[PDB]
Order: structure tokens, then C-alpha cells, then sequence
């Protein structure tokens, strides 16, 4: 079967710049190559068909080129909405096959995180639980560390973090640190703090809140 | 109008066997081929097989273990895929797409999330997240709502039934003891709240439940 | 209207039908066979035409038994059709040469 | 003449696991590849013909795939009776040729 090689796997580029992903077929497939876009959690979307033919509804920003074994999908002037995974697919010979995929990644200006701390909900406490949510939104680079402190004392148990893939709205990243305790453990403690340490500033950004 | 419709999710016990659906609408020709692609989390697209409704024939990918059986119901315009004796390896998002016999997938379905576990289907619990009483604020305000204790994936979190799109982050769920947990974050002008209601819509296809939860300030 | 001319006409409508069906059947038969290239309608149509006219460049050809079976039918239809036209042109020339002499 | 490369030479796998031997032809041979099994002291036994067509009497456990120059013979769920040497053989061009062989080892 035909093998479609997509390298590099990840592409980093500055906003507005021109960018190109390559797709190499293990054998000559004419122009029977097609390009698909897939953003975080969406389904694939046809960008270019038959190597260079454009589809309607696709920003004139996207073009295709190539023939035989070497194909290129270019984006003249990249922008946040372009952050996704790009795949190539051939219909020259059966069975149709797909490329391994190339992730487009934009490099934007440094942005410090927007921290927000949230005290557990009453509806939740009403059922024995207590979750202290903290958001580290729209920062960049994506390297960020979050520290919890219960009554001035660093906490590390019951903490589960979650990061978002690069945002396709502004090329930033966001993280959600969730400190989960029982109403009990929560009832017997004063202040809850969430400290964020990010390249944007030596000083750690912090948000606290006392149960009363 | 949405051309390929597929059930949001399907829970299956190891060894069991689910039958995915994909109903089409719009222009349907005698040259149409419906394909099925499998996407394991984090990985790429894997072609599973194809079927030509107008005739009923189906072909499958030989490089992999054949766990699918494609069929098509002419009248109802619905293509079906019978996956049998699944395992953790079979858990993934399965898409169906339409190919006009000219080699490329014109349109894809939203895909069906298939989770193969012993765990039981548990609807999600939604709690509000409003700033604390002593948190000052500027031009924008960050509200959000917590979705926890659900299984299996996924959950779809919209704000104000979709009207409020700009400023939303719906973090990837974390797993812990057969139950997922995630949070969604929304940011609106601090002036426009709570005068204008901000509600988070959480849908969990696996349990056939979609619940609302308005975000009002703390007492 | 003379038979030879009716046949010629029929032969043409027929050939066209065979080309179209041939294209469809070919793709149907070829898909599922690794390495097969006769798998999309447009080129299949181009394939059958170049097969019916017996030109066959080799850029496309069936590799499965049913595909080849479909190819034979197309080859034969194209050959018979075009031959039937030649035959009609002869009956025309023969019939009119008899005129240029009297009968 | 066409060269059939079979590497790795030896394959180690745990019981029940899935396993695959590769066969590479020095040139495109379509699907004219066939697979043979040969246990200690027995004669070869046809497993798969024409790259993917199954033979009767062969455990449904054995499958084949590939076209052109890269062919694969897979065994879904290996078991003791599968311990043998596996060879590939092409009939695309004269003379028929054989692969060097791959020993399955559990």
C-alpha cells in the first residue's frame, strides 16, 4: 500500500508568515492527493483536492501543489484559526491511505496568565464534596507551573491539572488546576491559594480566598 | 444542512459489540461510497473500510484486524458499521465520510466516540463557578462551570446555547477511578454581568442527558 | 429509414450505455484489490472509452477477474459497434454504386 | 531475479499477542506473493496465496496484506503450534524466488 510521509510532524511559525507542510508518497500518485484540516475536537475538513484544486468555502489563503511523489499544502499568511492538524490522503491506488499528520503551531508574543480562583459550589458542598477550581488562562509560552497552599502551607494532594492545546482564537494556552477535598477537609481550613509561576514574570501571580 | 449524522457516543464492554450508524441527507448518487475512519486519541486517521449503498458491496483495510462489518439500508439512507468483540484497543472516535467516487472525502460526520470499558454509564454533575466575594475585577470577568463524575466521554459544553462563543475554554477531562472531570471557562465584560444571564449547557450523549446551569453571583 | 442506418444508430446508443455501465462495474470490481488504479468513476470512464476504441494506452487497466471480464465486454462492444458502422458505410456505398450504373 | 528480503530473521513474541513478518520484493510484484509455513522437520505448507487470499484448512488466525514491494503475513493471537519458519515466494516474474525465512519464537 502507498505510504504518505508527513514531516516535519510539528511546524512552528510566526503570525502572518507563509507556511508549508510536505507530504511524500512512497510511489508516484499523479495528483491524486487531497488535504484535510482537523482542529482540536472537530472532524476532518477538506482543504484542497487533487493536489491543487480548491474547495469552496476554504479561505483563498490555502493552496496546494505537487505531482508524483512530492506534494505541498501552503498557507499564505498563517493565523490563529489555522492552528490544527493537517493530513494528506491519496486515491491513486486502493486502498486510500492517510498521512501521519502535521501539527501547525503558531509562535505569538509572550502573554502572562490570567489567574482566577473559584471557591467550591454550595450545590456541590450539599453532597459532601468541595472543589477549588483555579484557571491559568491565555498565557504564552505554554510552560507554566501552578502551586497550591492551604493556610500558607503548600498542598499537593488531590490536585489534578488539565492543559488546553494551543488556542485557535489567539494562539495562547490555558490550564486548569482542580484541588478536590471533602467538605470535611475543606471545613477545617481557612485560606486557599493558587500560585502561578510563569516566564512572563519572576514574581508568582497569586489568588487566594478564605472560606468565610 | 448536516450531511452525515452519527451518534455522539457508545459504551461497550470488552468482548461485546456495538453497531455504529451514519445517516446521510442531501444529494445521494448511485456512485456514492461511504467510508469509515478510525481515530485513536492523539493519533491520526486510519481507513477502516468502504461501502457502496446503491450496490451493497464493501471492502476493508487488510493491514489491520477486521473487526468491522459494513452494511447499508437503501430506503433509510443509513450506513451501518458492526464492530464486534472490542477491547481497549478498539476505543476511539469513528467517523464516516462520503466519497463521490472521485477519491476524496467531501464531508465527514461529527463522529461517534466509542469507549470500551467495564465501567457503568454515569451522567455528569454540573456546579457553578462564580468569583469569590472578595475578588476585585476589571473590564472582563471570568466565570465557568465544573463538570465531574461522568463516564464515558464525551461531554459537549456550550455557553448560552451557543450564542456566547468568544472567550470559552473547555479543558480536556482528567480521569480518576472510572469517572471523568472537566471545567469550562467563559469571559464576558464585567459590566454585562450578572445583568445579562450567562448559562453553561452541558450535554453528555452517553447518558442521553443535557443539563443547564446559570451562573449567578455568590449570595 | 434503412436498416444499416438504424443498426449504426443503435450500436452507438448501445456503446455509450456499455461505456457508462462499464465504468461503473469496473470501479465496483477493482476496489478492494490492493494496487488497483481503476478505482474512480471519471478515469474509469476514460478507461472504458480508450478500451472500447481499442486504443488502451496502459495508464489504466483492470487487475481483477471481474474487472477484466468487464473489459472484454467493453472491448467487444466497441469493436462490434465501430465495425457495424463500417458495414453501414459499405451498404451505403454499394447501394449507391448500383445507382451510378442504373439499377 | 527478484529478491525477497525477510527481516527480522527471528521474531520473539508472548503467547496470544499479535505478530507480523515482513517480506520486501526488490521490485514491484503486484500481489503475486505467497506465504509458506514449515515446522521443525516438516515440508512447507501454503498459508496465504496472492498476498491476501486465504487457503482452506488454515486457521482463520492467519492473514496476509500488501501490494507492490511490501508484504505482511500476520498471525492474530500467536500460539505454540505457530512456532516454525515462515517463507514468502513470488510468482510475478520468472523464476519464482523465495525469501530467506523468518523464525517465529514464543
Amino acid at each position: 500500500d502507498i505510504l504518505l510521509t508527513q514531516s516535519p510532524a510539528i511546524l512552528s511559525v510566526s503570525p502572518g508568515e507563509r507556511v508549508s507542510f510536505s507530504c511524500r508518497a512512497s510511489q508516484s500518485i499523479g495528483t491524486d492527493i487531497h488535504w484535510y484540516q482537523q482542529r482540536t475536537n472537530g472532524s476532518p475538513r477538506l482543504l484542497i483536492k487533487y493536489a491543487s484544486e480548491s474547495i469552496s468555502g476554504i479561505p483563498s489563503r490555502f493552496s496546494g501543489s505537487g505531482s508524483g511523489t512530492d506534494f505541498t499544502l501552503s498557507i499564505n499568511s498563517v493565523e490563529s484559526e489555522d492552528i490544527a492538524n493537517y493530513y494528506c490522503q491519496q486515491s491513486n491506488r486502493w486502498p486510500f491511505t492517510f498521512g501521519s499528520g502535521t501539527k501547525l503551531e503558531i509562535k505569538r508574543a509572550d502573554a502572562a496568565p490570567t489567574v482566577s480562583i473559584f471557591p467550591p459550589s454550595s450545590e456541590q458542598l450539599t453532597s459532601g464534596g468541595a472543589s477549588v477550581v483555579c484557571f491559568l488562562n491565555n498565557f504564552y509560552p505554554k510552560d507554566i507551573n501552578v502551586k497550591w497552599k492551604i493556610d500558607g502551607s503548600e498542598r499537593q494532594n488531590g490536585v489534578l491539572n488539565s492543559w488546553t492545546d494551543q488556542d485557535s482564537k489567539d494562539s495562547t494556552y490555558s490550564m486548569s488546576s482542580t484541588l478536590t477535598l471533602t467538605k470535611d477537609e475543606y471545613e477545617r481550613h481557612n485560606s486557599y491559594t493558587c500560585e502561578a509561576t510563569h516566564k512572563t514574570s519572576t514574581s508568582p501571580i497569586v489568588k487566594s480566598f478564605n472560606r468565610n | 444542512q448536516v450531511q452525515l449524522q452519527q451518534p455522539g457516543a457508545e459504551l461497550v464492554k470488552p468482548g461485546a459489540s456495538v453497531k455504529l450508524s451514519c445517516k446521510a441527507s442531501g444529494y445521494t448518487f448511485t456512485s456514492d461510497w461511504i467510508h469509515w475512519v478510525k481515530q485513536r486519541p492523539g493519533h491520526g486517521l486510519e481507513w477502516i473500510g468502504e461501502i457502496i449503498p446503491s450496490y451493497g458491496r464493501a471492502n476493508y483495510n487488510e493491514k489491520i484486524q477486521k473487526k468491522a462489518t459494513l452494511t447499508a439500508d437503501k430506503s433509510s439512507s443509513t450506513a451501518f458499521m458492526q464492530l464486534s468483540s472490542l477491547t481497549s484497543e478498539d476505543s476511539a472516535v469513528y467517523y464516516c465520510a462520503r466519497e463521490r467516487g472521485d477519491g476524496y472525502f467531501a464531508v465527514w460526520g461529527a463522529g461517534t466516540t466509542v469507549t470500551v470499558s467495564s465501567a457503568k454509564t454515569t451522567p455528569p454533575s454540573v456546579y457553578p463557578l462564580a468569583p469569590g466575594s472578595a475578588a476585585q475585577t476589571n473590564s472582563m470577568v471570568t466565570l465557568g462551570c465544573l463538570v465531574k463524575g461522568y463516564f464515558p466521554e464525551p461531554v459537549t459544553v456550550t455557553w448560552n446555547s451557543g450564542s456566547l462563543s468568544s472567550g470559552v475554554h473547555t479543558f480536556p477531562a482528567v480521569l480518576q477511578s472510572d469517572l471523568y472531570t472537566l471545567s469550562s471557562s467563559v469571559t464576558v465584560p464585567s459590566s454585562s454581568w450578572p445583568s445579562e444571564t450567562v448559562t453553561c449547557n452541558v450535554a453528555h450523549p452517553a447518558s442521553s442527558t443535557k443539563v443547564d446551569k446559570k451562573i449567578v453571583p455568590r449570595d | 429509414s434503412a436498416l444499416h442506418w438504424r443498426a449504426a444508430g443503435a450500436a452507438t446508443v448501445l456503446l455509450v450505455i456499455v461505456l457508462l455501465a462499464g465504468s461503473y462495474l469496473a470501479v465496483l470490481a477493482e476496489r478492494g484489490a490492493p494496487g488497483a488504479q481503476l478505482i474512480t468513476y471519471p478515469r474509469a470512464l476514460w478507461w472504458s472509452v480508450q478500451t472500447a476504441t481499442t486504443v488502451g494506452y496502459g495508464d489504466l487497466y483492470p487487475v481483477t477477474l471481474w474487472g477484466r471480464c468487464v473489459a472484454v465486454v467493453v472491448m467487444v462492444a466497441g469493436i462490434t459497434s465501430f465495425g457495424l458502422v463500417t458495414a453501414a458505410l459499405a451498404t451505403w456505398f454499394v447501394g449507391r454504386e448500383q445507382e451510378r450504373r442504373g439499377h
